[PDB]
């Protein structure tokens, strides 16, 4: 395991004020595939000056995604107080194939300070924090958002200069306003610009330290940091998972101005991520120095075919989501963004199931009792039980024997125990295990030639 | 009036371009089909040989062969259809002259 | 074959283009005409190789401490490194090493995007339960190999002197893993997916205490509700620890940077062979072609530039240069044949004679066997294209005549 | 060029002989079609085309410039890839492909060849030029 | 040894795992809708 | 509609694009054939 | 899909694909033959009118 620094020594967490109304904003920024939003570049290769279709994980054209916005905390003049957050920690989403995030889209625009709707400020880019894992449930008081076992945490720190990725067990602390303690609402991270974001020495552990106030980090298997050069440029972030681990994508190390995402890291996270949540973040600014922070948008990925327009320099600047509409299907079928005028047939609009109907024989169990009584026959005198019109359960029979070798042919293992059949025929006999191989289809020995042969 | 007629509204002119496009399409079948795997692990014979032993290597090469033989048969069938059509058309041209 | 069966006459079908013609018609006598025959192949004049060269892939974790149980297998993912399977295999007494969708020779010699090694304690007595065809508990609830990627399975025994690997008290596995739905009537077996962990891993302890232990977790609504349940089972420990190693390899998600180490000659560099047809192997990507120094296109970081037909058409080398890659190109061949004279000429259509009386350059390509005659015909039997015709000397060489 | 493949290809019979013979016949068919067509356009007797041919009837469009002006325009306005009959092999090496999906350079890669037509351009022009001069008479 | 042989379509495929049935999987309750079906081992999609 | 099949279908190249384009052209051919045929049957002048 | 696992499931789906691709190629080849024939015939109709 990895040493990730000391535990927090505070007896209490900072109180968190959850007021979702203030975060219920409508600032839509759907994926515009024609502008190549949300695209992860084909990974093992590049192309130049061509238009081709490509199969991969992409967001859907028109997807609004889930908007999240971080805010300033409560203050009174120069003394920051309570944290102010959205109900994000309890809003746990299914991970599925992963996601991409639009970060800082509103930067440089005049926006709102969420905590104070009448106060305007220039919008600044802020990085999203994520908690991801295999299993979720509730905290001591019944609120949701607790992750079990190892949880992957992606926590930006250093006032936006580093991304810290770690995989660890999060043990809720029991102090005041902490998840295993009294008066708990939501955990949240924070930084205090007044002391954490000095022009020179930024506190690279400010957000980690706040995280640690709510949770003890245990059995960490890794903790990695990545550096971020500061700017106000719109960037994309993405996360996917394969047998090789969790892949972190970003536009900033390869296509900063363009937006295409390239992989920058692989994390040794092998359990399947099923759930994720946004770790709410609140900035402990003084009342007189509240900033507007840009909202980020999370969009889900799925295996779609896109038409990708690769420029001479290899970047994707334009694309078609080939399943968006019928017009898009047309462009994809000709692998072009410009097709001639005409009337064309395209894939039909499919009817989809609205439910299901099932009828099965229901009644008598198929009876394997004969099998269990008396001396079994020799292999050449095998006995046959034929089952029709009954409910079968192979576990019921298998559980009575110490199975040494159970294999199937022309049917999967999952299927043998779950499909319906016209008949099931069971042939049982005494048989030494030392002659196991003589029952193989390829065998030319005495059992397969003179005693017993399977269909 | 015809000097400026070789445009989008001239049907005879598009037929000239289409005859040209048909020749291009015929060649595109050969150029584009060699990248297909036809169920094989690779479109490259060299990759198949490098990765697999003969009992499986054979099956994979054979998929590529079947796909390519099919492509060539389709190509030839069309060159015969297109050459038959052009020949009939040539006799029409003869009559018009 | 004569009537009496003896072979009195034959054609070597690869000798020349005229011979190829006779073979394609399976006859010693073919009609006069101009025929296309197999192209004159460009052949490699050498080879270029680039591989990741550097750090060894590290199998050390594997060798230290108690290996996990089959349902808790640990995974080592190797990328951008030099692998050597002998280095690992030589440390164990291998009982069973087999491969699927990759040859034995290949597993130890090819380059990969990644190599994934899954290791765990495993009794050899349950060897068969790891078979693809198996319907027993290991393949259904504990560990399953990929059906998509090539894989190998190694079953091996830890030697008495490999003292860095310790033994668990017993071998154990999950023999049941299922969900009870909210109605508590329906139970749904939770089968393990290839290369994944069983959902019951979180409820099953690292070592099953005793055979028959039953585990249960109450699921939250976000998990679908109901209960996740499992049953463990055990196998008595052997004198020497038996271990399984699954290997999964991927061939093209990234630069195929997981390679055997290679000692490089400096005659396998690209810069030293520009303009030549060479065989190449560049980070696992291979084929034949001609490299040229040219202007960079595409994204540098992605290394390999492909065209619209998925051919490799360019490459960013580790020497800092970008090269265009052209196919070794074959040289077209047409045979001009006259049956009456038994003479022929060879046309290399579209080819300048710089690549081939000497050769004659004509409007349709380079032709050998013809002599330029400045003669006109109307009666052309062997048209070459454009308004050219081969005219037999009748025997002498064919003349190149123009059609009047 | 892979020997293992060729070994397996042989078990499909004389496949390639059939491909080659079918195309050879199909290609002869155009040379015969062209030869027959032009034999029929050919005039027995014709007047010379001189500038001014047509009198008050403006036929300069049709007079050879040699192809006629309309004929050159017809060709210039149609997008046709250049097959490189004399040295395309080399153009595709020293310059490389003109664009994505260049089907002329694909020939030397894929294994196919575009063959030249039976008559060159000046001969075809000669036939239609002599035809023009024969119309009035 | 136990050999198991299964047949898939000589009769109604009446040898099934037991199933607890919901009453929303009845045909009469879903007439006119597109549904997935599994009827004694016979399956597909359609409208009843 | 089966995704596994579609995944395997992709390894055969743009098969369906070829089917659709070939038929599209074949279908345009009849609209052009009909348009040309009727343009020629059409009378300039006619009695009622 | 319901009966077989991927290594065999693939082979079986692939047989259906090959058969259906073949069917569609045959269909298209005939629509092209039939449309070419009908077009020639249409010109005959033109001449007869
Ligand atoms: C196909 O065929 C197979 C095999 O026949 C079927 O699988 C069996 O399914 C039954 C359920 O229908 C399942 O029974 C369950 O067993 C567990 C295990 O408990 C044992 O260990 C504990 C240890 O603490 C003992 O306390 C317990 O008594 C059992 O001990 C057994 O062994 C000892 C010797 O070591 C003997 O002395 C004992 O007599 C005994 O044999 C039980 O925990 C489980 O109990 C839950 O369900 C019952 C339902 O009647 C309920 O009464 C209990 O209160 C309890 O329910 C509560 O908890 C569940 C969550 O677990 C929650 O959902 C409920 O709402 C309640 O809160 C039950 O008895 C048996 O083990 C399976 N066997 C195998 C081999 O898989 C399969 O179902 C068949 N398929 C179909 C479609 O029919
Ligand atoms: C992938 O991973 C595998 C495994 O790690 C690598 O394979 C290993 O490769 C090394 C070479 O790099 C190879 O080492 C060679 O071993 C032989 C065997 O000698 C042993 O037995 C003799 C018996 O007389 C002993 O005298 C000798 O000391 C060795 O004894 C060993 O075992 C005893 C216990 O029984 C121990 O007490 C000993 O300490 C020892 O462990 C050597 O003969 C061979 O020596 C030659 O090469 C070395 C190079 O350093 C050189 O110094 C020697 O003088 C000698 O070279 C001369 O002879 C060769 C011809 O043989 C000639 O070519 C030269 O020019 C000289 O004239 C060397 O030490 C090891 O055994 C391999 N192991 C396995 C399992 O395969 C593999 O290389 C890796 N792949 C890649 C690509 O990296
Ligand atoms: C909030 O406000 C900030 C600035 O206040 C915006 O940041 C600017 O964003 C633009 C566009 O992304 C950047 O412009 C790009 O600069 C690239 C390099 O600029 C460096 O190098 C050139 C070299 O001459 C210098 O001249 C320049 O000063 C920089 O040192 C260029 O390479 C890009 O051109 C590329 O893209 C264009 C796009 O059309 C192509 O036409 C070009 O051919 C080329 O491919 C482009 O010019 C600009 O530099 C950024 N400023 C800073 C300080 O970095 C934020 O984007 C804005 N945020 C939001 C959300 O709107
Ligand atoms: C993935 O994550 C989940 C969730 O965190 C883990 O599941 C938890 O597992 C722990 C233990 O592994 C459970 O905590 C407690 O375990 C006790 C076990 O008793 C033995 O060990 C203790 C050690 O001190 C001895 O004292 C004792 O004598 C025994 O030898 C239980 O006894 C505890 O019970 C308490 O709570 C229950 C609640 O109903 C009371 O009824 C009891 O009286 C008592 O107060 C307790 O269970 C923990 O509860 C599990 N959590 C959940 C939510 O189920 C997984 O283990 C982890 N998975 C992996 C693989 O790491
Ligand atoms: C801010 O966050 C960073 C995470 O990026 C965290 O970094 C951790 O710092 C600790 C030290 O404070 C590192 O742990 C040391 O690593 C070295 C590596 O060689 C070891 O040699 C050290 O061992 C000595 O000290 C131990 C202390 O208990 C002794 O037990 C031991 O016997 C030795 O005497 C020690 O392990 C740790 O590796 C990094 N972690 C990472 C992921 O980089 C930093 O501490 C945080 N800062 C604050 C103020 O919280
Ligand atoms: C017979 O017909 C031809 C055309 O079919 C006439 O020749 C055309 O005469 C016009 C003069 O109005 C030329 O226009 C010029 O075009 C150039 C194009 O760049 C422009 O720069 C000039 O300013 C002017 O507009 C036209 O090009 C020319 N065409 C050809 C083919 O020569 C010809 O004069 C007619 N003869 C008689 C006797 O009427
Ligand atoms: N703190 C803070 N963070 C922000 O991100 C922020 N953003 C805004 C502005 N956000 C937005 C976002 C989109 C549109 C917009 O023009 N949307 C289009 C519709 C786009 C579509 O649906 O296609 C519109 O016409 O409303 C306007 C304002 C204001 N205050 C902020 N304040
Ligand atoms: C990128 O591709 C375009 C084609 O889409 C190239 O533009 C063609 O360039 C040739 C050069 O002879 C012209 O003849 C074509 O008419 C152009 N086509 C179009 C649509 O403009 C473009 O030059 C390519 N860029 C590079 C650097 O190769
Ligand atoms: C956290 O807050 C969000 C946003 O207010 C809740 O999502 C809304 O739930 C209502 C319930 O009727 C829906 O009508 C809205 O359309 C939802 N909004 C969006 C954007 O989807 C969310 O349920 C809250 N979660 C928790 C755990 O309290
Ligand atoms: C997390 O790490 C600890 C220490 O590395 C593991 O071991 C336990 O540590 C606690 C510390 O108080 C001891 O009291 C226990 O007795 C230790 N248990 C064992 C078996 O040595 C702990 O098991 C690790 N947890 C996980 C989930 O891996
Ligand atoms: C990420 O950024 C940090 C901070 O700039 C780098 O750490 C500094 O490295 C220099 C190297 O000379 C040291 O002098 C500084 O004292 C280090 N700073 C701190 C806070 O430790 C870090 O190396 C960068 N990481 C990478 C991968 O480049
Ligand atoms: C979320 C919330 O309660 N916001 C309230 C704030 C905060 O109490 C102060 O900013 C404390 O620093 O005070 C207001 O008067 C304001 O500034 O408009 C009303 C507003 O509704
Ligand atoms: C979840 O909530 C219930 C009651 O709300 C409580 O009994 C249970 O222990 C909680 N779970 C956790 C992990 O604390
Ligand atoms: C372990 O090392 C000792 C050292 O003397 C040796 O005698 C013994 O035979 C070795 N055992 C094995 C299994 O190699
Ligand atoms: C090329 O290889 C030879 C082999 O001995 C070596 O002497 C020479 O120095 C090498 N050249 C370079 C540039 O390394
Ligand atoms: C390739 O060309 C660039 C400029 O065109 C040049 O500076 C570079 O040295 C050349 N590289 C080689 C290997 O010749
Ligand atoms: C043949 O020689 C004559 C010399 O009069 C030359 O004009 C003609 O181009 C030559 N033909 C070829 C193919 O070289
Ligand atoms: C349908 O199912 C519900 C489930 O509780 C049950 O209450 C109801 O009585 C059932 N209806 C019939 C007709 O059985």
């Amino acid at each position: 395991t990895v040493d990730v620094g000391p535990d927090s020594v505070k007896s209490a967490c900072i109180e968190v004020d959850i007021q979702q109304t203030f975060f219920d904003k409508t600032w839509p920024r759907p994926i515009d595939v024609s502008k190549a939003d949300g695209i992860i570049y084909p990974q093992g290769r590049t192309y130049s000056n061509i238009t081709i279709t490509y199969q991969g994980l992409f967001p859907y054209q028109g997807d609004h995604g889930d908007m999240y916005v971080y805010s300033a905390g409560h203050a009174t003049g120069t003394t920051p107080q309570k944290l102010f957050v959205a109900n994000y920690s309890q809003d746990v989403k299914q991970f599925a194939n992963g996601f991409v995030v639009r970060i800082g889209a509103a930067a440089n625009s005049t926006g709102t300070v969420i905590i104070s709707p009448s106060t305007s400020a220039t919008i600044r880019k802020i990085y999203p924090a994520f908690m991801l894992g295999s299993s979720v449930g509730n905290f001591s008081d019944g609120k949701m958002g607790r992750f079990f076992n190892h949880t992957l945490v992606l926590l930006p720190d250093g006032c936006g200069t580093l991304l810290r990725a770690f995989y660890c067990i999060l043990e809720p602390r029991s102090g005041n306003h902490c998840p295993a303690g009294n008066s708990y609402t939501s955990f949240a991270t924070y930084h205090t610009p007044a002391t954490d974001c000095s022009d020179g020495n930024y506190n690279r552990n400010a957000s980690l330290n706040s995280f640690k106030e709510y949770f003890n980090l245990r059995n960490c298997t890794f903790m990695y940091t990545y550096n971020i050069t500061e700017d106000e440029i719109l960037e994309w972030f993405g996360i996917t998972q394969t047998a090789q681990g969790v892949h972190l994508f970003s536009s900033r190390y390869v296509d900063l101005y363009g937006g295409n995402m390239f992989q920058f890291a692989t994390l040794p996270v092998y359990d399947t991520i099923k759930y994720y949540s946004i770790i709410p973040h609140s900035i402990r600014s003084i009342q007189s120095d509240r900033k507007a922070w840009a909202a980020f948008y999370v969009y889900k990925l799925q295996p779609l075919t896109f038409l990708l327009d690769f420029s001479v320099d290899g970047y994707i600047r334009r694309a078609i989501d080939c399943g968006f509409n019928d017009l898009s299907q047309l462009h994809c079928s000709y692998e072009s963004f410009d097709v001639e005028s005409g009337v064309y047939s395209v894939s039909s609009f499919e009817a989809k199931p609205s439910g299901s109907v099932v009828e099965q024989a229901e009644g008598v169990e198929c009876d394997f009792s004969p099998l269990l009584s008396g001396t079994p026959p020799q292999v050449y005198n095998f006995k046959r039980l034929v089952f029709t019109n009954c409910n079968y359960n192979l576990t019921k029979l298998l559980s009575l024997f110490s199975v040494n070798d159970f294999t199937c042919s022309q049917i999967s293992p999952a299927a043998i125990a779950s499909n319906c059949y016209s008949s099931l025929i069971l042939d049982y006999f005494s048989y030494p295990l030392s002659m196991k191989s003589d029952l193989s289809v390829s065998s030319a020995g005495p059992i397969s030639q003179f005693n017993y042969k399977q269909s | 009036a015809m000097q400026t007629g070789f445009t989008t509204t001239n049907e005879a002119f598009q037929k000239v371009q289409d005859a040209v496009n048909n020749n291009a399409q015929a060649l595109s079948k050969l150029a584009s089909e060699l990248s297909n795997t036809f169920g094989a692990i690779s479109a490259s014979i060299g990759d198949i040989i490098q990765r697999l032993d003969p009992p499986e290597q054979d099956a994979q090469i054979d998929r590529l062969i079947n796909g390519r033989l099919t492509t060539l048969n389709a190509f030839v069938a069309q060159q015969l259809v297109r050459s038959e059509s052009a020949a009939l058309s040539a006799q029409l041209a003869k009559d018009k002259v | 074959f004569s009537v009496d069966g003896y072979i009195r006459r034959a054609i070597d079908c690869g000798f020349n283009d005229l011979s190829q013609l006779h073979c394609s018609y399976e006859s010693f006598d073919v009609e006069s005409g101009v025929y296309s025959v197999s192209s004159f192949e460009a052949k490699p004049s050498g080879s270029v190789v680039e591989q990741a060269e550097g750090v060894e892939c590290d199998f050390s974790p594997l060798l230290s401490g108690t290996p996990p149980q089959v349902y808790n297998f640990k995974r080592l993912v190797f990328t951008n490194c030099n692998y050597n399977l002998t280095k690992l295999l030589s440390l164990f007494s291998v009982n069973d090493f087999t491969c699927s969708q990759i040859s034995p020779a290949a597993i130890a010699s090819n380059c990969y995007s990644s190599l994934i090694l899954d290791y765990f304690s495993y009794p050899l007595s349950m060897k068969s339960d790891l078979s693809v065809s198996s319907a027993g508990p290991i393949s259904q609830f504990n560990y399953k190999q990929s059906f998509s990627n090539p894989t190998c399975l190694i079953l091996a025994t830890v030697p008495h002197n490999l003292t860095t690997i310790t033994k668990p008290l017993k071998y154990s596995y999950i023999n049941k893993c299922s969900r009870l739905l909210s109605d508590d009537r329906t139970e749904v077996p939770q089968l393990v997916n290839a290369n994944q962990y069983s959902p019951c891993v979180s409820i099953v302890p690292s070592t099953v205490w005793e055979d028959g232990d039953y585990y249960r977790k109450q699921l939250s609504p976000l998990e679908g509700g109901g209960w996740l349940v499992a049953s463990g089972s055990t196998v008595a420990m052997t004198e020497q620890l038996q271990m399984g190693f699954g290997i999964t390899v991927q061939y093209g998600t990234d630069t195929n940077s997981v390679c055997p180490k290679l000692e490089f000659a400096n005659d396998t560099k690209i810069a030293s062979q520009l303009g030549n047809c060479v065989e190449y192997s560049l980070y696992g990507v291979s084929g034949r072609g001609v490299f040229q120094n040219c202007t960079a296109v595409g994204v540098r970081q992605q290394r390999f530039v492909y065209d619209a037909y998925q051919n490799l058409v360019g490459y960013y080398s580790d020497d800092g240069n970008y090269y265009c890659l052209r196919a070794c190109v074959s040289v077209p061949v047409s045979v001009i044949y006259d049956k009456e004279t038994k003479t022929h000429a060879t046309l290399f259509g579209s080819v300048a004679c710089e690549h081939i009386y000497g050769p004659l350059q004509t409007p349709v390509g380079c032709v050998l066997g013809l002599v330029n005659s400045s003669l006109f015909v109307e009666d052309c039997k062997l048209p070459l294209g454009q308004s050219l015709c081969a005219l037999p000397d009748t025997p002498g060489e064919m003349r190149l005549a123009s059609i009047a | 060029g892979f020997q293992k493949c060729e070994q397996l290809l042989r078990e499909y019979g004389q496949f390639c002989s059939k491909i080659n013979q079918a195309l050879h016949g199909a290609n002869l068919r155009q040379d015969d079609s062209v030869r027959n067509l032009f034999a029929s356009v050919k005039s027995s007797q014709s007047s010379p085309i001189i500038p001014g041919f047509g009198g008050d009837f403006n036929l300069t469009l049709l007079e050879p410039v040699a192809r006629s002006a309309i004929e050159d325009l017809l060709f210039d306005k149609v997008t046709i890839a250049d097959p490189g009959y004399m040295q395309g092999y080399d153009d595709c090496m020293q310059q490389g492909p003109a664009s994505a999906r260049d089907l002329i350079c694909a020939q030397y890669v894929a294994g196919y060849k575009v063959l030249p037509p039976l008559m060159d351009v000046n001969m075809e022009a000669a036939y239609t030029s002599s035809l023009l001069g024969s119309i009035a008479g």
